[PDB]
């Protein structure tokens, strides 16, 4: 497994770092904070260990750093490093890769 | 004195609810020329029900009047914002 | 395991496209949008790689992709790809398939 | 297993010791009690033997006693020794570890 910034998830972990906020529209208006939600398409940046639960050897996490995924709605950890709110979640939560 | 006042036109007593919509740099007015016009009978609460009718005027390239019982702190936030950065011709 | 536009499912998911929203009748009525609720018809897009659960190898998914399925009613969540609606299901999840 | 002053938890658990109270800011201001919390970094200090539900071989705990960790919000005990408050809480539920 790999860590972060002076960080590192246990077992099963996901750190992610949610994208960009989509400000304005695609076409020319522009939007408002309190809309718009959170936004649930992330990229990962740290991977735990491997799965404990995996009889003998640790079955490792599948997504690897790096990717951009769909993230759940609700499941999730907020952790804070270096001042940037990032989500800590579980491998088995994590709904699609966005493979390109 | 007795004084003849003729008004040209339609209106009525109630001005416009942000001090933002000033685009005059004259005495507290608003001034458009060949506005939309969006009547709405209940509140506009949510930036949701307000989008569709800006994404309108923008795409025309025209100003926005917007006549309803009130305009929501919610989406009177974006109509002022819409107003103070790039410029969009809007008014409650 | 597929995918699809940029998109592919994690481990047992299954992406799929709901079918025809059934505007009209069979005879020669025509129905509203607040009615008809949400077709359970689909076809599925994009299939995961397979089931984790399964010890040692992977259990792949049986519904192949290009299929006509049932879906259940409840389960699923709401996927936006292209600006089209997709709904991501699970495995164990989907009814019937319409083979023919 | 390691232990602590006179302590040594059973079986999963490992004992932590909360950092710092945050009284003050970063920048120059400074803050009362009944905000603040109760602070999410902490030391393990104690640590169980290992896990008692591996079959047949214990598997012992991964935190090793001198790590810094993420504690949840919820899970945990209090524990008095020496009239310091240190929480005990099991080795799943701690989530990330402070590598570096």
């Amino acid at each position: 497994g790999q860590a972060f910034r002076k960080f590192l998830p246990l077992f099963d972990r996901v750190l992610v770092e949610r994208s960009a906020a989509e400000t304005v529209t695609k076409g020319g208006i522009m939007l408002p904070e309190k809309s718009q939600g959170k936004v649930l398409q992330a990229t990962v940046v740290a991977v735990g260990s491997g799965s404990k639960g995996k009889g003998g050897e640790i079955q490792p996490v599948s997504v690897k750093v790096g990717d951009k995924v769909l993230l759940p709605e609700y499941g999730g950890t907020k952790v804070v490093l270096d001042d940037k709110d990032y989500f800590l979640f579980r491998d088995g939560d994590i709904l699609g890769k966005y493979v390109d | 004195n007795d004084e003849l006042e003729i008004i040209e036109g339609m209106k009525f007593d109630r001005g416009y609810i942000s001090p933002y919509f000033i685009n005059t740099s004259k005495g507290q007015k608003c001034e458009f020329q060949d506005a939309y016009v969006l009547l709405s009978e209940k509140k506009i609460s949510s930036i949701q029900s307000i989008v569709p009718a800006l994404e309108i005027a923008n795409a025309h390239r025209k100003p926005l009047v917007i006549i309803a019982e009130d305009v929501d702190g919610e989406a009177l936030s974006t109509l002022v914002l819409n107003r103070l950065k790039v410029g969009l011709q809007v008014v409650a």
